[PDB]
């Protein structure tokens, strides 16, 4: 397939070829044009707070070691020995000043440097140029309020610029709340879906909630319970949708601070969020204080998603076109009481973890939609994302980004897939930028 | 067990084994086998309400953890070692049961098929609480659905059971440390 | 591989490259040139007799919903939602006026039309062109005496013409018997064989029976028991072989109406078939009445096979080059006593079902022959189908088609593979027709 | 069980569970365990004639069904719900045994390897027929052949056993509703 | 069993079955079940030293073979029929235990997870040696490591156990004929 | 990928692209340029000593039947029926005068000839040219002191010439000892590694032993126990490394006749080997007699490895780029006492068999190094084999081949990969020879 020419996503992001969820050649191409190019979630300060602390993480199909340096910075390196290519670290987290290879015993520092080679003097003499044999380093590692992302491409925009108009919506919860912590370790489960299936669902899909999650809505008696079985549509002005240049987007459901949590947590949460909102009104203004305590369903392009307030934090780690390894963490506000943090973390896993009853509602939808992308009569068929098209705006005086001023629509799908198509058809960041110079105009056509 | 000599054995595991090596009551092992076989039968036929009523105590903690992979020699990194796949009270189990029974649970049509294999049953009365029964057992759980989906789960269960309403022995704690770190079964939406 | 030029099947169908049973690129090519082009078995009237009744079926690797319409016709549609591509129907059979998607709740009629969209007015307004969003319909659906076939290619010949000279042999049992019913549900089992391995076996392979099925012949004491272990060759004039333009073919074993059924069914069956034959002599003539109660081993090209009289009915559903999902139904004559129908259906499954002891005899033969097609030294080797070549005729005064007047040979393999090669090397039906304008001459060369 | 409340439970399954919750006879459970362990041993070593002679009653019905996947809410479509993978009388079992033992059964060379795991044994005497023993058990069956072929079967068995020749308890009915709709084991040519 | 009639049955297998069909001692079966359940518990928690001390006799032969695939009709080719995956005395088992416990056994970090399922227990005293107990049992062994590695082993075990130090019954012979010719579990580095 | 031009192995074998352990297209290419071209281990005289004795073996992904002929020679044939391609023989070893196909009963002789066809006269008449339908024969089958190798390529060098300078090192143990026997049957285990990972390890890797095998060294108290955990480096002059034109190579560890065997075998072995050495001094000279009782870790290119004295004999049978089926035999000296042979065979399997505790130490190293070759950021990375480069010699007065006069280095890796690259970039043996006309000069550069 010629990715320069093939129209995988139609103009304005209105539709996508179903093969994108099934084609293995395209998957291999995404490794280059999506995963090797863009910012990918690694970890949180809270998980590697002290010098020597490390975790392993995936970046695409690659595995990296992410380590807190003595100077307080974080560096990340391929988890691959520079000698004969053995995986260096076989655990998920720890504290160490270095990593020794179990094959021939080469020792690398927490800073990636080749520090020791067994019997170097007797074997290599002065011949081994250890300065040139450091672990292959992730070019870019940056933080968004403690959330650490990496990018293999030195040419990428800074992470803040990459978040584009989405950053404005995240900052009330990520910054102005006093900051968040990630509660680990994550749940980890393989699903037989393409990574884009859950990514698109979290970025933009409020339409599915009443029907897909009918049973979870009815059973948990969470705050959004009125939607069960499409019994009710949220009121006018119940929320909005947004998207951005580099593909990140989210839905906003006003005031839903207890999110998916069952009635057991609703009162405490609604009290806690409302109290903080009252304080934030004076600091960031009423609208942004309200956004703080509003439920955001977001994807940070390409494959990191979250539900703020619910506190669900996801990585859709790609394995092949119909296989994804799902990592699920909980996010909590640092100034919450410790007992509430514990209960909130358990509730995140109860609803969206490995045995998450809400997440389970999505399995067949994601898996079958992905697998159908391999079926001969569906490859060239068009997946539709036209809901709300011709009603989006850009440059609004209050809400930035390409915005649909309705709680339910497909605005965020269109922005996600516009960015996706621009990357797949581009050889580098300069080409993506050229392909995106009229991004918002394309999305707001009629 | 001396865990300084048996270097791979955890303090918790050594404590649990001490519990069963000491007073062996053959009749108690048989009672335990019946209780667990009947529980598994109710679950296999998806009689989830009957399971709650007949098998599960009002004060239950039903817990399945997933432990992060750490170095055997690790001694400095001290952050949360595990997450709770399940950590349910009776109310929370009831929510999960109502979710299973809801006619808009689309994933339950066509009806799932469960088959459970319970083995290695051990039972001992608690020393201090003479009404608390410790039961250990292992389970293989086979879930089949939708023509060609087959998921098989494997676990050891550390249970406490106690006599409740009508003198019926009911589950008051189940603890499972799930052995596979990354699940390859689509989800863990089964009652182990 | 260049399928226009590559000689996969030699002139006159005398041999085939072994790679045809193993090559995954060729498998993908067959999805286009075999499965998307030709007639494929869906269901029987007996399984969807009433308005609203439906079943799911495979057509190649695609899945379709096959539904009885209110007007008594049958229509078939891809089992894929027109919104974001989720599989619509997750059951095998039922009765419904429509199908609702579990993802966002779109509702489609039994006639494929998009009938409802949740909150359409509030969300889409008047913007959604539901008339253009009906399920993707199978272009052609036709019946052969209640047996329903589908074809994705509008340009295909009518099903009757496609059966060609094979129809004449089937009609005594399918039509003149009073009609057949298919007893469901089918057994379903995956084997590690290419679909062509069982297809070629049923089309044309009487040679294997004595040796492959030695144990089943000896153990069941069925009517063909004398063949066990190649202890005896059927007499001269014991049967014939035939093939046809569009690839369908069969063997005929005269008088074997009890087929593979064990001695427990032989007397009742031989009485029943002989009684009907006596009546049919007057209606269709002695030869065709005899064909009615003769054992036909047939493949309806490409992947539907049967044993008449034994009552075995098979679909070899393709999954990949070395994986096939085998569906097994029983066929019974509608005017048989109900108790006999029940016993015959159980006996079909006893012999050829998931635990069919006869079918089990074939597993290793089919699986290893297929898997060897992947092995480096065998890819370019030649599978032989030359038995009987130079003794076939065409245009016989009594038996139509390309015919070998012997019970055991490879006539039907040659016709099957001639049609296969003509499709694989053609881009459409017009090209197949051009490639087949001397089909019978090619097959009867010396 | 109230199947109007326990919405996922079939009438058949509710009836079968009533059978075992009522009179528990510990000795009968042990007898049943021995019978099934011995049966499984005979089958595992491919002593199929000994199995027929020692384990199988002359009036046996040996039945394994595969049920078509239908909607949980389905109430109109009323055509044959299942097919018989096995539905054998003694004679038909004997045919299958002779097929296994035939020296021209090419698929049996090299010799197959079977290993069976029988668990969850429950036993109850029939109320009306005091000589009929109901036994429920679950089986995992592992079949290995030809270097790298491995097939694992999982099933629940509803059996009736009765004393026959020499007072030996023998199988008079086995019923299995096979849990996987599409088999991924090449065939079901094993005696569950 | 008559192995001239039951054509698929080996002389060895016919001998072993004769051992259990003859004197059934219900209490012995229960003792055997306890012994094996406790052994499996020790192994599952990786208490390998405790296993040696409590479960394994000084004169043990611990043997797992893999048999070459030969024709069922073969009668001329008479070269070594099998190889020893294990054929260990106590000393050799101790070497393997020290290997497991060594802190430079890199493959044991992160710690492995084992879960064993023991079924089909049969026990009989030896006729000639009234202190030798024959125990037969089947094992499913699940080994999980490194996030997504899962290996499942299946075997029948022919054991002899005898009272040793302190009157504790200990394993003096284990024999397994492993059913899969080509292992698909990376290795057989587990104690069956 | 263009294999004529792609530099997969750098000049002098100093490095290799990591993708060689993961790339499936390259694996398919190796089937042609490595496995179909070179000499591959089949069996030993000791396993098929009598007329009619046979075994099956893999050659690459193909399976062959290897049979002792009546005249005492050995011939090998594809295990594939010449009719419709079924696998002929389903056992591993036996004695027979021929092989009958279970599909249609064709009978082939031990000499590969088609000897019988069921009902030939009645079915084929005189038409079947059985002389042209013999099993596809392995072109070349030759013995090295009872060890039988095959090659599909008629143009290959004789096996003796192919062993090149390696033969000189093997002959003391293989020839002058009185001869070896192979003790079967082999252990067989699948590992998730590329075949080259264990092949390179056995050819050339003494560096890993102290660290990888720290636990096995400490626990067994074998003769090499001093190396455990890199506690000690072998003394100067403790051994050497060698390589050869056609890729075979080995390490030599002087005097280590008890090899990996635990202290239970050390005294008997060290006595036995020393006694034979004393006799051999007079026959082959002191140096070669010492080589006899020195531990050789060798790979016979491409995929047969061994540890002499330890008596470990391996075939790394390729399945795909990250799957290898490992066959493990024991080698014993024929004039050893039978009880010692038995104990040595058990010890080989104890240490390096399916439950070999030494072999288990290598699993993660081999598997992860192989699998990392698929990971996007590692494909184009360089695996290093430069240890000892610039200190190798050729044409030494005492030790032939390209030789590194040190016990630990990567000489043998460089020779293995030089030969590998020359084959992968060549279409035939003539081209390999042209690409190898300065092989030793390339390897001894500075
Ligand atoms: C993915 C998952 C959950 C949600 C959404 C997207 C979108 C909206 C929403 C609203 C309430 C609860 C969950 C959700
Ligand atoms: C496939 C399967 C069974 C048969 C044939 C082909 C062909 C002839 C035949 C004749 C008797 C019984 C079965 C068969
Ligand atoms: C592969 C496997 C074992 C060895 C070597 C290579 C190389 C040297 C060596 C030396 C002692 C024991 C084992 C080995
Ligand atoms: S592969 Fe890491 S030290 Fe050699
Ligand atoms: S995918 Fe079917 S309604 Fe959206
Ligand atoms: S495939 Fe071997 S005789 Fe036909
Ligand atoms: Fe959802
Ligand atoms: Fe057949
Ligand atoms: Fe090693």
């Amino acid at each position: 397939m010629n990715y320069n020419n093939k129209i995988l996503v139609s103009e304005s992001g209105l539709s996508q070829k179903h093969l994108i969820h099934g084609d293995e050649e395209l998957f291999q191409h995404e490794l280059k044009t999506i995963f090797a190019r863009n910012w990918l979630f690694l970890t949180h300060d809270s998980l590697i707070p002290a010098p020597g602390d490390y975790v392993t993480a995936k970046m695409g199909i690659d595995e990296v070691i992410v380590s807190r340096q003595n100077d307080g910075s974080i560096r990340a390196f391929l988890n691959v020995c520079r000698h004969r290519g053995k995986t260096l670290v076989s655990v998920e987290a720890g504290n160490a000043k270095g990593f020794v290879c179990s094959y021939h015993g080469w020792g690398f520092g927490s800073n990636g440097e080749l520090q020791s080679v067994p019997f170097e003097k007797d074997l290599y003499g002065e011949s081994l140029n250890k300065k040139c044999l450091g672990l292959k380093e992730v070019a870019r590692v940056e933080s968004f309020h403690g959330f650490i992302y990496g990018c293999f491409d030195q040419e990428a925009p800074p992470l803040m610029d990459y978040l584009g108009d989405a950053a404005w919506y995240l900052e009330p919860m990520f910054k102005h709340s006093g900051g968040l912590e990630l509660v680990g370790p994550p749940g980890k489960v393989v699903i037989k879906a393409n990574w884009k299936a859950p990514a698109e669902n979290f970025v933009g899909d409020a339409y599915h909630v009443g029907w897909t999650h009918a049973s979870s809505l009815r059973s948990g008696e969470s705050i959004f319970s009125s939607l069960a079985g499409n019994a009710a549509l949220p009121p006018e002005g119940a929320g909005l949708q947004m998207t951005s240049k580099y593909g990140s987007g989210m839905g906003v459901l006003w005031d839903g601070y207890s999110g998916v949590h069952s009635a057991d947590l609703v009162p405490e949460l609604m009290a806690f969020g409302g109290a903080k909102q009252e304080r934030l009104n004076k600091e960031i203004g009423d609208v942004r204080a309200r956004i703080y305590r509003s439920h955001l369903n977001c994807t940070v392009f390409p494959n990191n998603s979250m539900l703020t307030c619910s506190g669900v934090f996801k990585v859709w780690n790609p394995i092949d076109a119909n296989t994804t390894e799902v990592w699920t963490y909980a996010i909590v506000e640092k100034d919450m009481p410790e007992d509430l943090k514990r209960r909130l973390a358990d509730s995140v896993q109860r609803t969206f973890g490995p045995a998450g009853f809400w997440e389970s509602d999505d399995n067949d939808n994601m898996e079958t939609a992905s697998q159908n992308g391999k079926k001969y009569q569906s490859r060239d068929s068009d997946l539709l994302s036209n809901l709300g098209f011709g009603e989006d705006v850009y440059g609004d005086a209050v809400y930035p980004g390409v915005v649909g001023k309705s709680a339910i629509g497909e605005t965020s799908y269109r922005g996600f897939y516009r960015a996706y198509q621009a990357h797949v058809s581009s050889s580098n960041w300069a080409e993506f930028e050229h392909a995106s110079s009229t991004w918002h105009t394309e999305l707001t056509k009629t | 067990i001396n865990i300084q000599e048996d270097k791979l054995v955890s303090a918790h595991d050594a404590e649990e084994i001490l519990r069963f090596f000491n007073c062996h009551d053959s009749a108690l092992q048989q009672e335990a086998t019946t209780l667990l076989t009947q529980e598994a039968h109710l679950l296999d036929i998806q009689a989830y309400r009957a399971w709650l009523e007949h098998c599960v105590g009002s004060e239950v903690q039903y817990q399945v953890i997933s432990r992060e992979l750490r170095a055997a020699s690790e001694r400095r990194y001290k952050l949360n070692e595990a997450m709770n796949v399940y950590n349910e009270n009776f109310q929370q189990l009831k929510v999960r049961v109502e979710h299973q029974l809801d006619p808009q649970n689309w994933g339950n049509s066509p009806k799932l098929r469960f088959t459970r294999f319970i083995t290695n049953v051990q039972a001992a009365m608690d020393v201090n609480d003479k009404e608390l029964l410790h039961i250990r057992s292992n389970v293989i759980l086979h879930r089949a659905r939708r023509g060609n989906q087959v998921d098989v789960f494997y676990a050891a269960r550390e249970d406490k059971w106690k006599r409740g309403e009508g003198g019926v022995r009911k589950l008051v704690q189940r603890f499972v440390d799930y052995p596979e770190r990354i699940l390859q079964t689509h989800n863990l939406m089964v009652f182990l």
